[PDB]
């Protein structure tokens, strides 16, 4: 399973969520930004590590980070 | 005509004109002064 | 093939200097050079080059000569495109110089 | 030549020069276990300064033996 | 899940074929195993170093055994000029009778290999004369290898495991190693030379039978304890001495003559004896420097804390570096590999020009093989030095324990470092390539008198400073009225001058504008490889494209296509890109070495002087010309003894080309192809009853770069070794 | 904090525009952690010209 | 002379190479008519060859054991033995023209950064401003050392760096 | 008494060329694919 972390520089633009091809991230209530939205990664067991989320994030630097960890059958994207 | 000179002011056109000028200047120098190795 | 074709028939190209076929020797060497030059693009990746460009950009900033158009490393697909284009140009031009020098001298 | 005079004189010179004028500097820079010498000039100090004495004495003997 | 690999349960739970390759590639990276502590790390490293020692001594015992049983060593020593050294016999049942006839060269019973490794000259110089001595040496070294293997097993046992304080004791280890392992070993080798190897060259057998009854000097130990040490330099070997006999012999055991023996064209044994004796005394003195449990000695942390200059030009100086060398193992391995690679370059550079062993430098293939071998060894070791330095920066560097010292101030001005390395690389490339292309255009257009030939007056100035009377500078060793010339004249200069004014040896070869251009190409290759390696070491913590690069590690594939694309961004990838330049640079130095020595050995150095100033002369007169007998190793008319090097030449071209596939084509093509293969196997009847246990996937990106660079380098080495050995052995 | 249109300087070291000059767009007056909105005339590697910063990461210079 | 090199006017392989090139040109010449255009072209080639060898022997070049001109790159040795026109005067000529180009480019960059569209002036060249800076850049070493002595040649540490600096 | 006999290549070369590589690859393949308890 890979390691996906969310950092407090998130501005709740929801871009990372709508970029993941695997439905790993979601938006939660929060009070740290004007949008009152923060990302969260409750389903990192299905994450393949494609890093579309990191591409979609506007902040400098990134507020979502994917650390490629141990591989499984789900993280390798195997249909077999 | 203003737009044609603006197009002539673009980067590849000026690079073409300037390298034609520089190469032609070197070519005329190597013609009238054949084979300079020293001085 | 290595000895009787390539090695044997490149005699004409490698000894074409000092005659009218010398340009085929020059383009033999030049084509070998361009072919090898393609391998830098084909074997590498733009992350390294972007960081190198970062250091060079710092050096230009130090002397107030940093351009307003920000120096960027070539894209991944442009790296591949430049690679394959110089690869093809090099190889084909090599065989071109070999063929023409050979067949014009022994023809 | 006189080997015993050169070796004994070089050893005596280096042991005296480490016993009297270079003892306190070596103690300041360093800051078996106990001898009754009044300056703490123990066995390992004797070994080091006598090693330097034998080394310089045999160097003098060798350079003299080449006659150069 | 599966057992293998037992050090990583993250790899053990991998259902793919990635598990096997990543268990192989991560077996010896002990710092990142499951449950690895620091004591366990040092203990496994200590046992692994024992294992390497045992493999080295088993390798040497195998060389000795195959020379003693299958070589012609007892026949080689009688006429070492005209008899080829035999490595080992060939039993290849795939052979035919022409191959068995052609590899039965002489003087052998069957097919044998002719050695280029130079072990006969070394063994004959150090005193071997018979095969039985080599059998005794092989049995002794197999016994020593078994002892080191048992000690590697032994120091892992729980009553024999050393503590962490034993490994981090730096002063005791430097004192014992510099005293014992260097000075006592050099003193014992002086003892071997004096007691055995000098009398064997005098025609007298000294073995374990009679060494307690044969005096090395006719007055034993009376000049040593009288201090009359010049008595051991009296009556050296005459300049008409036949090596291995008593004709023209001497009595001295410790001389300093200079130059070479006249017959063997090699260094004097008494010079090497007094060499090892002097450096033995120097290392035993140097090993009494640091403070162990005896009160006297230097304290290394106090030395590092002292050397901080005023005005703050080094900041905090060397403060806090003792806890970064002693606590880190990658820093120590980087220092060790930097030193050993530079020393290996030194070994090659001083063994081609000052050949130590008897009848070396008349065996030309041995010269070329030894130089090329140790130069490529040095190149790989230097790239490993910079790689483990980048690994130090990623894993072991603590910035708070280095606040203001020299190592942090290197990270502070890293852009100026990389920029000035970029400047010298671009300068040397533009002007060296421009001068070569200019001279090629002058040679093509028929006018060689126009070509830019810059004379190397600085290295010729150095050669005149060392005593070479060809360039007419006449200063400091070349002028008779010099102080250094007059002071060194009685003792070591008359051999050095006779050997340096000979143009038939490799001692300070005559140089010119080709040598100019190639030395600047060598500077280009060194500065470029240093640029990639230093830039990988310094941008390892992070760059502006990737500020958190230290959080991913040393060897990660990429960071994805975002931010413009980040391919080859890790420090491992900078190592990967620098191995190509290392191979390039050592290829330049070995093409240059080999072609200048081929033109020396043939006689026409004018051929190198005329053709090395333009790259078509290289391609025509070194690569095309010297590969005629190589590629004629087999042909439709027959075969000869060079057919194995022709097959290995094509073999290297093939492995090179196959590595281009992994370097050019990348993963996702192959993963889609393997998915179609998985479908094709699971749908084919009567073969889908057999099914894989590990799921087939493509090679990973980092694995692709390693496999491509591996095939690339192996094909590079086999191609050049085949060409070099075949040309130098076939034409001489 | 700083006012609209004023020039500031960035002290976040892992930013693209660290040690560089931008222009303040707005400062949010809520309890947001990064209220200072600064535009930059040049874009980063992701093509973005706007970032949010804290108060101690900007200096009106 | 220097490094055991003979002068080219004294070297014998130099005259041998001159005679060999004239021999190749006259062997190519002797298969045409007298007043034809290939004959005129080859006679002009032979004239330029003789003039080039006379000019190289005139300038005091040093030839080797193969009869080719060698260059001397040491300021004091070449100024002592009269070889300053082959590396030393060419290196200061190159530094003049290279610093010319660099100073004109730097002044163009600083001139176009002070506008509302610096990149748009970088793509489409302001030709009158470029020609003005190109003519004014002849006093570039004086202006370069003056910008060096005022501290305006360098940017301070407002540069872009990485988080470990 | 060191010299191995004249038939020693004809036995030792196919031994370490075929038989010990086969035993080694078979033992390693069984060790790779073993399930953990
Ligand atoms: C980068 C290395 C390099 C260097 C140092 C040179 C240098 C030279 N080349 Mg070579 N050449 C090179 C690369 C290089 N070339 C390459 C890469 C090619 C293939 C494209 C060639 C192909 C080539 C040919 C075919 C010829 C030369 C010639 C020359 C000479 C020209 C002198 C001149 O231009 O008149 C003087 C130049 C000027 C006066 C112009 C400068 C204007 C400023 C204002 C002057 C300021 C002075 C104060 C000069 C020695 C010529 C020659 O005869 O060599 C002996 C010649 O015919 N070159
Ligand atoms: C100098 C040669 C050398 C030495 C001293 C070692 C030493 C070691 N290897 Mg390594 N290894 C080597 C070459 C070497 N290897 C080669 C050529 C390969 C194939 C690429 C490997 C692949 C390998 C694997 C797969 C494993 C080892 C393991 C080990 C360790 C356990 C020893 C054992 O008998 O099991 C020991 C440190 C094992 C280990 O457990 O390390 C922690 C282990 O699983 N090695
Ligand atoms: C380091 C390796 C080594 C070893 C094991 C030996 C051992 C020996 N040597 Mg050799 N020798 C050596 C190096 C060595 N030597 C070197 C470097 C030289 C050149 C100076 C010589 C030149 C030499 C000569 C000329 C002779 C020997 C002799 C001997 C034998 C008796 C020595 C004796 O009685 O000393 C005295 C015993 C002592 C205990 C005093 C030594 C204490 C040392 C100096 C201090 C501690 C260290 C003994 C087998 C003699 C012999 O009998 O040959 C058959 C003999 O004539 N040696
Ligand atoms: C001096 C001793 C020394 C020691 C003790 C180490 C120890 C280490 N190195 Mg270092 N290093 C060294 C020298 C050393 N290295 C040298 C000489 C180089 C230059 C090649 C390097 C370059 C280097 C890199 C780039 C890396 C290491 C890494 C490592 C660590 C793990 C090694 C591993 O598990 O891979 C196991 C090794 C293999 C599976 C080798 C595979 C086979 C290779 C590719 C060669 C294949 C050629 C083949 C044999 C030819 C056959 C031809 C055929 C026709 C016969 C370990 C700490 C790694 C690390 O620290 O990661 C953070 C790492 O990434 N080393
Ligand atoms: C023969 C093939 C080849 C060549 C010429 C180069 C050249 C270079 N490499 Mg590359 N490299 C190569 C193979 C090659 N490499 C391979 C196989 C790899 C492994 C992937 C690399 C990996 C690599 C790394 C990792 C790095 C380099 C760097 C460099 C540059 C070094 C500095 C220098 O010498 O500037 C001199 C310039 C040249 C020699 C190039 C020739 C330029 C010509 C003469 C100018 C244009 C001429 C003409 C007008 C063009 C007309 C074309 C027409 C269509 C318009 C240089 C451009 C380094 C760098 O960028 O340093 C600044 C660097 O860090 N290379
Ligand atoms: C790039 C490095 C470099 C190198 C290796 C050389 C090498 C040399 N220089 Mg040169 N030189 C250089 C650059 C270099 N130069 C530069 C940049 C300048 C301008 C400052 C000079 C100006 C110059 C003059 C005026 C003279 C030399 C001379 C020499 C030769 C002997 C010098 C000596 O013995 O002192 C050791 C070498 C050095 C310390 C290297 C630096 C050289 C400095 C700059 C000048 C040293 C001159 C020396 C003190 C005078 C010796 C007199 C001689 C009769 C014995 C030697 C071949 C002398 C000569 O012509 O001998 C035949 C001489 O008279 N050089
Ligand atoms: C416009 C003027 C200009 C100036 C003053 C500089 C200055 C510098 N460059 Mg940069 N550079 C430039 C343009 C410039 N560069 C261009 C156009 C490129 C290619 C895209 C580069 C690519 C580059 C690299 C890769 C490196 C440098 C380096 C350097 C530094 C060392 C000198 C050198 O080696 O340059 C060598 C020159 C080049 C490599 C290319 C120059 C091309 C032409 C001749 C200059 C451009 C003319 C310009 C378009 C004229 C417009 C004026 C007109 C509109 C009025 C120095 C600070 C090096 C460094 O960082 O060391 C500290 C270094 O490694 N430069
Ligand atoms: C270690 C270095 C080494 C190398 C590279 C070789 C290479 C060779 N040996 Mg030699 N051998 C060696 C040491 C070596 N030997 C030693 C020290 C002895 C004395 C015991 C022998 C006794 C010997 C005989 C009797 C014969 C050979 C033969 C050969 C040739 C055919 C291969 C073979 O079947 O050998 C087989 C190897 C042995 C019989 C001894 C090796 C035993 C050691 C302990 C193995 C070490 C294990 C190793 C480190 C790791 C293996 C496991 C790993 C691969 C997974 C080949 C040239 C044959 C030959 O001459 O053909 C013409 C042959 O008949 N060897
Ligand atoms: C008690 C007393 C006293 C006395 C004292 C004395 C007498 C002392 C002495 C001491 C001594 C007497 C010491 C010695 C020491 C020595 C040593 C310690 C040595 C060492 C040596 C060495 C180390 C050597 C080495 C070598 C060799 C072996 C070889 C050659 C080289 C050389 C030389 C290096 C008095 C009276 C004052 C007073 C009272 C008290
Ligand atoms: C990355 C890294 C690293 C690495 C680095 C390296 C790898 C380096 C290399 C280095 C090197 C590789 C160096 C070298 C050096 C050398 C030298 C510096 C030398 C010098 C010499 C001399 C000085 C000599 C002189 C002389 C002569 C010439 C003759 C006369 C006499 C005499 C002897 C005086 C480390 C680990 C730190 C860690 C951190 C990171
Ligand atoms: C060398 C290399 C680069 C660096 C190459 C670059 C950045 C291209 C440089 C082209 C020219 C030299 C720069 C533009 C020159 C301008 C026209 C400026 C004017 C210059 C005047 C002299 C005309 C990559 O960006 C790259 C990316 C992906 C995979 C491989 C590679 C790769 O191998």
């Amino acid at each position: 399973a890979h390691i996906v972390k969310i950092y407090d520089t998130c501005i709740g633009c929801t871009q990372c969520v709508r970029a993941c091809p695997l439905d790993v991230l979601e938006m939660v209530p929060w009070d740290g930004c004007k949008a009152s939205q923060m990302a969260s990664a409750p389903r990192t067991e299905d994450c393949v590590g494609c890093k579309r989320c990191e591409t979609a994030c506007p902040t400098d630097f990134l507020s979502v980070r994917v650390y490629l960890g141990s591989e499984s059958t789900r993280s390798m994207g195997l249909s077999y | 005509m203003k737009d044609f000179t603006t197009y002539l002011s673009t980067a590849p056109v000026i690079a073409t004109i300037w390298f034609t000028f520089t190469a032609g200047l070197l070519i005329e120098i190597n013609r009238y002064f054949p084979d300079p190795l020293v001085f | 093939w290595l000895r009787d074709f390539l090695w044997a028939q490149s005699s004409q190209v490698i000894q074409s200097y000092g005659s009218a076929l010398s340009a085929y020797g020059l383009i033999f060497l030049g084509a070998h050079f361009v072919w090898a030059f393609s391998l830098m693009f084909l074997f590498s990746g733009r992350g390294y080059w972007q960081e190198l460009i970062e250091s060079i950009v710092w050096a230009h900033n130090k002397l107030k000569v940093a351009p307003a158009i920000q120096p960027r490393a070539l894209s991944i697909t442009q790296g591949r495109a430049v690679g394959v284009a110089h690869y093809l140009l090099g190889g084909i031009a090599t065989t071109w110089s070999f063929f023409l020098a050979r067949i014009i001298s022994v023809g | 030549l006189d080997p015993q005079i050169v070796i004994s004189g070089s050893t005596a010179a280096f042991l005296a020069i480490g016993r009297f004028v270079f003892l306190g500097y070596q103690r300041r820079e360093a800051n078996i276990f106990a001898t009754n010498d009044p300056a703490g000039f123990n066995i390992i100090d004797v070994a080091g300064w006598g090693a330097l004495g034998h080394a310089v004495g045999f160097a003098v003997l060798a350079i003299n033996s080449l006659q150069g | 899940h599966k057992l293998f690999p037992k050090f990583s349960q993250g790899l053990a739970q991998d259902p793919t074929t990635r598990r096997i390759w990543y268990g192989l590639a991560m077996a010896h990276d002990f710092e990142s195993h499951d449950g690895m502590t620091e004591e366990n790390l040092y203990q496994k490293i200590f046992a692994s170093h024992f294992g390497q020692l045992s493999i080295i001594f088993l390798w040497t015992s195998g060389n000795l055994f195959h020379v003693a049983w299958q070589g012609n060593f007892e026949q080689w020593v009688t006429d070492p000029v005209h008899i080829r050294p035999i490595a080992h016999a060939i039993w290849d049942p795939h052979f035919g009778q022409p191959a068995v006839e052609a590899f039965t060269r002489g003087g052998a019973s069957g097919p044998v290999n002719i050695s280029t490794s130079g072990v006969y000259q070394w063994w004959y110089t150090i005193g071997m004369r018979t095969n039985q001595d080599l059998y005794v040496g092989s049995v002794f070294l197999a016994l020593v290898s078994a002892i080191f293997l048992f000690a590697g097993w032994l120091h892992l046992q729980p009553n024999f495991q050393p503590s962490l304080s034993w490994f981090k004791d730096a002063e005791s280890r430097l004192n014992h190693h510099l005293s014992g392992l260097f000075g006592v070993s050099s003193l014992a080798w002086t003892g071997h030379l004096v007691h055995v190897a000098i009398p064997e060259s005098r025609g007298q057998h000294v073995g374990w039978d009679n060494f307690l009854s044969v005096l090395p000097h006719p007055q034993g130990l009376t000049p040593f304890f009288t201090g009359n040490w010049a008595a051991y330099a009296q009556s050296p070997d005459t300049a008409s001495h036949v090596f291995g006999t008593a004709q023209g012999s001497g009595q001295a055991i410790l001389t300093f003559l200079g130059g070479f023996h006249p017959q063997t064209q090699s260094l004097w044994l008494t010079d090497m004896a007094h060499h090892h004796l002097a450096i033995a005394v120097i290392f035993i003195v140097a090993g009494h420097m640091y403070r162990t449990n005896f009160g006297i000695g230097h304290r290394m942390q106090a030395i590092l804390e002292a050397h901080t200059p005023p005005s703050g030009s080094l900041g905090a100086g060397h403060k806090g570096l003792f806890d970064t060398v002693n606590n880190s193992l990658h820093f120590q391995l980087g220092l060790a590999l930097a030193s050993v690679g530079t020393i290996t370059s030194l070994v090659a550079q001083h063994m081609y020009s000052l050949p130590p062993y008897a009848f070396q430098a008349i065996d030309f293939t041995t010269q070329a093989a030894l130089y090329t071998h140790h130069q490529y060894i040095a190149g790989f070791i230097m790239c490993g030095a910079f790689a483990h330095g980048a690994i130090f920066f990623i894993r072991d560097y603590d910035p708070e324990q280095n606040k203001g010292n020299v190592l942090a101030r290197m990270l502070d001005h890293k852009e100026a470092l990389i920029s000035h390395l970029s400047w010298v690389s671009l300068f040397l490339g533009f002007h060296t390539l421009g001068l070569y292309v200019h001279n090629d255009v002058m040679q093509a257009f028929g006018t060689p008198e126009k070509q830019i030939l810059i004379e190397p007056v600085f290295a010729q100035w150095i050669q005149a400073a060392h005593g070479k009377a060809l360039y007419g500078f006449d200063f400091l060793l070349s002028s008779k009225t010099s102080a250094a010339f007059a002071n060194g004249q009685s003792l070591w200069l008359p051999g050095w001058l006779d050997a340096i004014n000979n143009n038939q040896n490799s001692l300070f070869l005559t140089i010119g504008p080709g040598d100019f251009l190639v030395h600047h190409a060598i500077a280009l290759g060194l500065h470029t490889t240093t640029l990639i390696l230093v830039k990988g070491a310094l941008d390892a913590r992070g760059s502006k494209l990737m500020p958190d690069k230290k959080d991913f590690g040393y060897s990660f594939p990429c960071d994805g296509p975002g931010r413009g694309g980040t391919c080859d961004i890790s420090a491992y990838d900078a190592f990967y890109l620098a191995v190509f330049w290392m191979l390039n640079t050592i290829g330049w130095v070995t093409f240059y070495w080999h072609w200048k020595h081929l033109t020396l050995w043939q006689g026409n150095v004018a051929q190198f002087d005329e053709s090395s100033t333009y790259l078509m002369g290289w391609l025509r007169d070194y690569l095309w010309l010297n590969s005629s007998q190589l590629i004629n190793g087999y042909n439709p008319f027959g075969m000869n003894s060079l057919s194995v090097w022709a097959w290995t030449f094509l073999f290297g071209h093939l492995i090179y080309a196959t590595g281009f596939m992994f370097l050019i084509s990348w993963r996702g093509y192959w993963q889609e192809l393997i998915e179609t293969l998985v479908w094709a196997h699971e749908k084919t009847p009567l073969a889908n009853l057999v099914y894989w246990k590990d799921k087939p996937v493509a090679l990973s990106i980092v694995q692709a770069r390693l496999v491509g660079l591996a095939h690339f380098s192996v094909g590079y080495i086999f191609t050049y070794a085949a060409f070099l050995i075949a040309s130098t052995s076939g034409r001489f | 904090g700083p006012k609209r249109g004023s020039l500031v300087k960035i002290l976040r070291p892992e930013s693209y525009w660290f040690n560089q000059v931008g222009k303040v767009v707005s400062v949010d007056q809520s309890g947001v952690r990064y209220p200072v909105v600064v535009r930059f005339e040049n874009q980063n590697y992701a093509g973005v010209t706007t970032n949010n910063y804290a108060l101690d990461e900007v200096v009106a210079a | 002379d220097i490094a055991g090199l003979t002068p080219c006017s004294e070297s014998k392989a130099y005259a041998k190479l001159e005679k060999k090139e004239l021999k190749t040109l006259e062997k190519r010449l002797k298969q045409y008519e007298a007043d034809s255009a290939p004959a005129v072209a080859l006679k002009a080639t032979m004239e330029r060859t003789k003039a080039r060898f006379a000019n190289y022997a005139k300038a005091g070049l040093l030839c080797g054991n193969d009869g080719l001109p060698h260059l001397i790159a040491d300021p004091g040795l070449a100024l002592k033995y009269g070889h300053a026109g082959e590396v030393f005067i060419p290196t200061f000529g190159f530094l003049y023209v290279a610093g010319y180009i660099g100073y004109v480019g730097r002044q163009y960059l600083i001139a176009v950064k002070g506008e509302a569209k610096p990149t748009d002036k970088e793509i489409i060249i302001d030709v009158p401003l470029a020609t003005k800076l190109a003519w004014q850049g002849a006093g570039w070493p004086l202006a370069a050392v003056q910008e060096l002595q005022r501290g305006t040649l360098l940017e301070k540490e407002e540069n872009i760096t990485v988080s470990p600096r | 008494p060191f010299v191995p006999p004249s038939w020693a290549p004809s036995v030792f070369v196919p031994l370490t060329g075929l038989v010990l590589p086969a035993i080694a690859m078979a033992t390693l393949f069984v060790y790779i694919e073993k399930e953990a308890p």
